[PDB]
């Protein structure tokens, strides 16, 4: 939820580009209309 | 756990004795009721 | 035709010779004195007692002297005063049996409980307390178990193979399905079974036996059934003898027709119950928790009659009840000692949602060994019990150190575990009314191949949510493919729109 | 004629000597109005224990005292109705004088009628609980057990149940056993107010009255609502509670001398619940044709379920309803695990539409239990399990429920159902704006005139019909989707949304009415 | 007045048997014996009623000086204690020893 | 202690105190709470006064009253207690009421 | 064998919960002296009576029952002679003994036999002790 309010305040739709991994963070971009780019899955940053 | 163990071990315990003098008080009765019979005449 | 070997006699006929009067009384517990007999009065004899018309009976207990005898009532005791006159044939109760007693709801004093005009029962009178046979040897002539029934239950098929001409139990607490499986079984087994029923009800409830005698009228096997109920709404003198009565019926069944007899007991703590209740009404010494002295005793005398010889088999389900879950009850002890198969039923389960709420882990058959299964079925019953067992121990591990302290083998093994927990489970088809799910009939050897499938690790790409009530494994893979296939194409149409 | 004596006076028990021929239960009457039961007898000699005490009598060895001859038998009389009773039949308050012709008299101890007497259970009996009359249904004729721990509103539960037969013809009998006197005044008042007290009767046994009387006063309540099923008439009986029975009668067996056994109660305990609660259940025409509905009352301790008179009693009802501590604690009235509860009776004590509407939900319930007390490697969760969270997190929502707040059969219906088609489900978010969402649907459907042909229709064409599906579409799911998309914006683009609320026209105007009528006595400034 | 009258027929700790001798009414229950000894008063209150004679008593009190024999009188009442807003600022025991 | 508090803090001139402690006998420690509730009932019926009756402790009535139970050779129940425990309990709690 | 041994004339007890196998390793002792001198006995003490009957037809399958004796007290039997039977199996097993021979015997199982004693003596008046 931290994490939700500071995308809420430092990231605008229209002149930032997300890239979410995870289902929550994906989530929260999607509610947030936000441009995502693409989506991962999290066992990518398992390994580096 | 330990709250537990002891609140169970002593119901227990205090049942078993209790049950086990219940047949002791019953085998006398015949002895309280001629003492109270001979304590009722008196003098 | 069949010739019986060791058929039941009728009782004798006779005429009331011992009468006396009733000279204390209690709740349930009476003391007769004798003032006229022609004989000397025997133990476990009847005094029958009349009041408005209405006929009492008093089962003796006790003989203090040669005219002082205690008893307790069969039925209601409503009417017995001091000074009630009684009279006795020095001989115990006895019930009308014979073959017009199938789809006959009685008690097991005799008296009718499927309509008000009461319509008579035509038989002979035979006493169930005396057991006659031409000596003690001849009870060693029995015949050896060598066949397992198929109940369509994964679990019971599978882990916990039933005898035919055996006993099995259901054991657990209030409330935890014993009543749901004994239906279940009923439903499963009469209606191709090549004999006869008896039903005994024992201290249950009242809605219980009525619905269970509306089933079996509406599923055509009530007239392939004989019902005793002696329910929990009794006196202890009437739940004492139920199960007396309904193995005598069976004994009649089985040696005097030649029939294999499927003996439902519903349930068979009551019993012991009710001469707990009794001995304690006749001021006895209690053994440890307040039970008779004689409990073992009056268990085996129960137990023994239900055998197997050459005439028939007597296959015997019987339901336990456990007090306060308490499995080292003594009454429960003195039962574990005579169940052939013993299937406990666990409360935790059941609040999970596991349905039958059979706790493999605590219960045993003896019907798995190498004389009556393959060697397949007991490897795969070995191999079942060990998983689940090391998924419990890791289960622990995994709720109090987390998950990650775990290797890749404990996480299959846990994997596993619960896929086989969770495909146990299954809908019975007497628990139609509780949810809607209809029900399901699995064999023998598709719950083997599901169970091998599973334990291989061929599905453990399936969520186990999946796996929860169902039938075979191919329900299963059905469900996940549609399922994926769905999700297939709606990403494929959102995809088009974007 | 007196033909008794008092002796002895040991263990509050009389002990009298006289011949007679003595019965079990027989009337003792030591004057025109102190009466005991017969317990044990010898040919010249009796125990008895006393049901009622009388300041003037003096009571003591020597009094004299008459066998009747006859069984403890409760007299029926007119102004039983609107009042509080003791066992032997005595108005402590009433509200009807009494004319004094019995008009029966029942046997405390009548056995129950054998099983061709019976007839199962098909008509419900509304709680006016939406979560009991839709996923624990109670029918008419129905044990439904009330366990729980001390304090978390099981006699609330009850009197819910009670004032829900405001209008029906359901006859309501409470019987209280060892309760505080301040309380069962309180329970009249009650009654009084929300006008069932002409149907309503209260059997009291105080818990410092006689044990005698404690022991027998569900017997007696028992042979009253008999009488009234005798009639054919429609009884609930609440029993509150049978733990202060159970101890009365441990109390009664161990002071007259009986051994103990599990826990110090009498071995015979189960039998004495067992033949009470078998006196309840639904009868045939040819037997009176009635119900007698009961709902008893135990306490657990510290959620111990186990126990043995809480496992005695599930043993012998229907089911059970069980009220958890923790949820009181976190303010959830009422507070009733439903995971932990059970109805035996099932769909077929529902009606047709209520069936349908909550077909599956308690199952979901537990599987959303389940899964939430589950921990896994895969942090992925799969649709079908985020489905069952969903609906399990909305079902949470629905439970919620004033006090002493009757909420229609209908209402709770169609709020099951709304749950069951998903429209709820996007509320995951926000569960205030569920609240809100189901007070304001709870009060269109309770005063609005088309809520009440809503649910009127709902009752005589059934949810398939059309019309039914017409007032839904047009009335109830409008409103939804306007408060969705206030609430939550994102919901204007997610796909499950477009397709479930597509041909939904986006109409809010029944809630934004409903809030101006609550505002419209609003004041710029407040003066405390 | 004082109508029982009896004597100490049993003794224990805190348990003690009266035989009662003269009474112009019959015992009640719960009613209190006393026992004048040494220039103190001791009470009794009455538990069980064994006959029309015999009774049982638990001491409310001290019990030293009871003994077999002593003789003991009631008034057939319970125990009672002087009341008035004079009891305020005052410390007394149950049975009104100050 | 409380009673030198009571007399040093000034409200003592309007608190009655009765007290059966730990050193008595059984029978006064079960009367206590009795007596008690006399004086409050005497103090609300008789002049007219709103009273605050304090109980400590409590626990200490039910162990008097199971081992005056015990001394009269009755058949204890549950923990060692006596059978007739909620009725002694609802016999001392009855009669606080408004 | 070898990491419990047990010599002849030892007294060894077999403990363990239900269904767990005790039966079958005492068997198996039994079974053991197919080619040896030991005599066998087998005592049930309440028993039920087809399992006595198995056990006989496993004792002839394996050629061991002509050196074999049961003495049978079946659970629905007199309950003092469940007291007495493993006193008249030990005093066979004496006049086994007493001309030289080896005799192994079985008691399943002293529990029960225990019960028997506790039944018989609460009937009969004896005063209760721990457990009864
Ligand atoms: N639905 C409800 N909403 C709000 N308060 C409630 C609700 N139900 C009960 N209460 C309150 O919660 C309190 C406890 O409830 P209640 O007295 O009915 O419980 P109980 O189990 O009968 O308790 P006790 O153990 O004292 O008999 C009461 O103050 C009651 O008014
Ligand atoms: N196979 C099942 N499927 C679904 N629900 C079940 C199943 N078995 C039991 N239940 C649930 O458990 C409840 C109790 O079942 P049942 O009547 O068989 O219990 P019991 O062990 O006989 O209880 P009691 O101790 O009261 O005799 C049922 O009403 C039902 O809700
Ligand atoms: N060596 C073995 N290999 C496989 N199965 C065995 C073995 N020994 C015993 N069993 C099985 O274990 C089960 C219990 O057998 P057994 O009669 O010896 O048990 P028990 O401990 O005497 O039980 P109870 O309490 O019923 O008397 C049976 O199903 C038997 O086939
Ligand atoms: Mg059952
Ligand atoms: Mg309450
Ligand atoms: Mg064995």
């Amino acid at each position: 939820r931290k994490l939700s309010q500071t995308v809420k305040e430092r990231i605008r739709p229209d002149k930032d580009f997300v890239i979410t991994v995870g289902t929550n963070v994906d989530n929260i971009a999607r509610q947030l209309n936000l441009n995502i780019i693409d989506h991962y899955d999290l066992d990518l940053f398992n390994q580096i | 756990l330990i709250l537990k163990w002891n609140r169970a071990r002593k119901e227990e315990a205090t049942l078993q004795s209790t049950l086990l003098f219940s047949a002791f008080k019953v085998k006398n009765q015949k002895s309280t009721r001629d003492e109270i019979l001979r304590l009722s005449k008196g003098k | 035709s069949f010739n019986p070997t060791n058929p039941l006699k009728p009782i004798e006929e006779k005429e009331f010779t011992i009468f006396g009067e009733i000279v204390e009384i209690r709740s349930q517990v009476y003391k007769i004195r004798i003032d006229k007999a022609e004989e000397e009065v025997l133990p476990k004899v009847i005094f029958y007692a009349d009041v408005n018309g209405k006929e009492i009976q008093l089962e003796v207990a006790d003989i203090f002297d040669k005219n002082l005898v205690s008893t307790f009532v069969l039925g209601n005791e409503t009417g017995l005063k001091i000074g009630t006159k009684v009279k006795s044939k020095n001989q115990s109760y006895a019930i009308k049996i014979s073959k017009r007693l199938l789809g006959r709801v009685i008690d097991p004093i005799g008296k009718i409980l499927d309509d008000s005009i009461a319509t008579p029962v035509h038989g002979n009178m035979y006493a169930p307390l005396e057991m006659q046979h031409d000596s003690e040897a001849t009870r060693y002539v029995v015949s050896p178990k060598n066949a397992i029934l198929e109940t369509g239950i994964k679990v019971i098929d599978v882990l916990l193979p039933i005898p035919k001409g055996g006993k099995t139990g259901l054991l657990g607490g209030a409330g935890v399905g014993k009543t749901v499986i004994v239906q279940e079984l009923i439903n499963a087994f009469i209606k191709f079974h090549d004999g006869v029923s008896v039903f005994a009800g024992i201290g249950e409830r009242i809605r219980e036996g009525h619905e269970l005698w509306k089933e079996a009228e509406a599923l055509g096997f009530l007239n392939k059934t004989a019902f005793i109920f002696g329910q929990m709404n009794e006196s202890p003198g009437l739940r004492f003898r139920s199960g007396i009565s309904g193995v005598k019926v069976a004994e009649y069944f089985r040696n005097n027709l030649g029939k294999s007899v499927l003996l439902f007991m519903d349930n068979i703590f009551r019993y012991v119950q009710a001469g707990s209740e009794i001995s304690s009404l006749l001021e006895k010494t209690p053994s440890a928790v307040g039970y008779q002295p004689t409990l073992f005793s009056e268990m085996g005398q129960l137990q023994e009659r239900i055998n197997s010889t050459k005439d028939g088999d007597i296959t015997s389900i019987q339901a336990m009840y456990i007090p306060a879950d308490d499995f080292t009850d003594p009454a429960a002890v003195a039962a574990f000692a005579h169940f052939d198969s013993t299937i406990i039923l666990s409360r935790q389960l059941a609040a999970e949602g596991v349905y039958p709420a059979i706790d493999p882990l605590e219960s045993n058959s003896k019907m798995l060994s190498i004389k009556y299964t393959s060697r397949e079925h007991l490897d795969i019953a070995k191999k079942t019990v060990q998983t689940l067992e090391k998924t419990k121990t890791l289960e622990d591990i995994i709720n109090i150190l987390g998950f990650d302290a775990l290797s890749e083998d404990d996480k299959k093994v846990v994997e596993v575990g619960r896929r086989l927990k969770w495909f146990l489970t299954q809908p019975f088809v007497v628990a139609e009314k509780f949810s809607g799910v209809p029900g399901k009939f699995v064999r023998l050897k598709d719950s083997l191949k599901g169970i091998k499938t599973i334990l291989d690790g061929d599905l453990n790409h399936i969520p186990v949510s999946y796996f929860s009530f169902v039938g075979v494994v191919e329900e299963i893979i059905e469900k996940f493919n549609l399922d994926a296939k769905k999700e297939a194409l709606k990403n494929e149409l959102e995809q088009n729109q974007k | 004629m007196k033909n008794l004596k008092i002796t002895a006076i040991k263990d509050n028990l009389i002990f009298v000597e006289g011949e007679h021929q003595f019965s079990f239960l027989e009337i003792i009457k030591f004057s025109d109005k102190v009466e005991g039961v017969v317990l044990k007898a010898n040919d010249r000699s009796a125990i008895v224990a006393i049901l009622n005490e009388d300041k003037d009598l003096n009571l003591t060895v020597g009094s004299l005292a008459e066998a009747t001859g006859e069984l403890y038998k409760i007299p029926i009389y007119d102004n039983y109705l609107g009042s509080i009773i003791n066992v032997l039949g005595e108005s402590l308050v009433k509200q009807y004088e009494r004319t004094n012709v019995a008009l029966d008299k029942k046997y405390v101890f009548t056995e129950a009628q054998p099983i061709f007497t019976r007839s199962a259970v098909n008509e419900p009996l509304v709680t006016g609980i939406t979560v009991v009359d839709g996923v624990l249904p109670v029918g008419r004729g129905q044990k439904e057990l009330i366990i729980g721990d001390r304090g978390t509103g099981k006699t609330a539960i009850a009197l819910n149940a009670m004032l829900a037969q405001e209008n029906t013809d359901v006859i309501n009998i409470f019987i209280a056993i060892g309760k505080k006197r301040d309380e069962i005044v309180e329970i009249y008042g009650t009654f009084k107010k929300h006008n069932i007290l002409h149907k309503s009767i209260i059997v009291s046994a105080a818990s410092d009255d006689a044990v005698a009387a404690r022991y027998l006063a569900p017997y007696a309540g028992m042979a009253i609502a008999e009488f009234f099923q005798q009639i054919g008439k429609d009884v609930l009986v609440v029993m509150d509670d049978l733990t202060n029975h159970a101890d009365a009668y441990r109390e009664l067996s161990l002071l007259a001398g009986i051994a103990p056994a599990r826990e110090a109660y009498p071995g015979d305990i189960f039998y004495v619940h067992s033949s009470l609660l078998e006196r309840g259940g639904k009868y045939g025409p040819e037997f009176g044709g009635g119900s007698i509905t009961i709902l008893p009352i135990a306490q657990t301790l510290a959620g111990d379920i186990s126990g043995y008179i809480p496992t005695n009693l599930i043993s012998i009802t229907d089911g059970q309803i069980y009220t958890s501590a923790k949820l009181f604690n976190e303010g959830t009235r009422p507070a009733i695990d439903v995971n932990l509860s059970v109805s035996r009776l099932g769909s077929a004590a529902q009606s047709k539409f209520m069936a349908f509407a909550s077909s599956g939900l308690k199952k979901i319930y537990t599987e959303y239990k389940y899964l939430k007390r589950l921990s896994s490697f895969s942090s992925k969760i799969s649709n079908r399990d985020l489905e069952t969270l969903q609906k399990g997190k909305a079902f949470e929502s629905l439970i919620d429920q004033a006090e002493y707040e009757v909420i229609d059969y209908e209402t709770s219906a169609i709020l099951f159902l709304l749950l069951k088609k998903g429209f709820l489900n996007f509320y995951t978010e926000k569960t205030e704006a569920l609240k809100v969402i189901i007070g304001v649907i709870k009060v269109f459907l309770a005063k609005d005139v088309l809520g009440r042909k809503m649910r009127a229709i709902l009752v005589e064409h059934g949810i398939d019909s059309i019309v039914w599906n017409l007032y839904l579409n047009h009335m109830i799911l409008p409103l939804l989707k306007y408060h969705l998309l206030s609430e939550l914006q994102y919901l204007a683009t997610n796909r499950e949304f477009i397709k479930k609320f597509k041909d939904i026209r986006n109409d809010g105007r029944i809630l934004l009415a409903y809030e101006r009528k609550g505002y419209e006595r609003g004041i710029a400034y407040d003066y405390k």
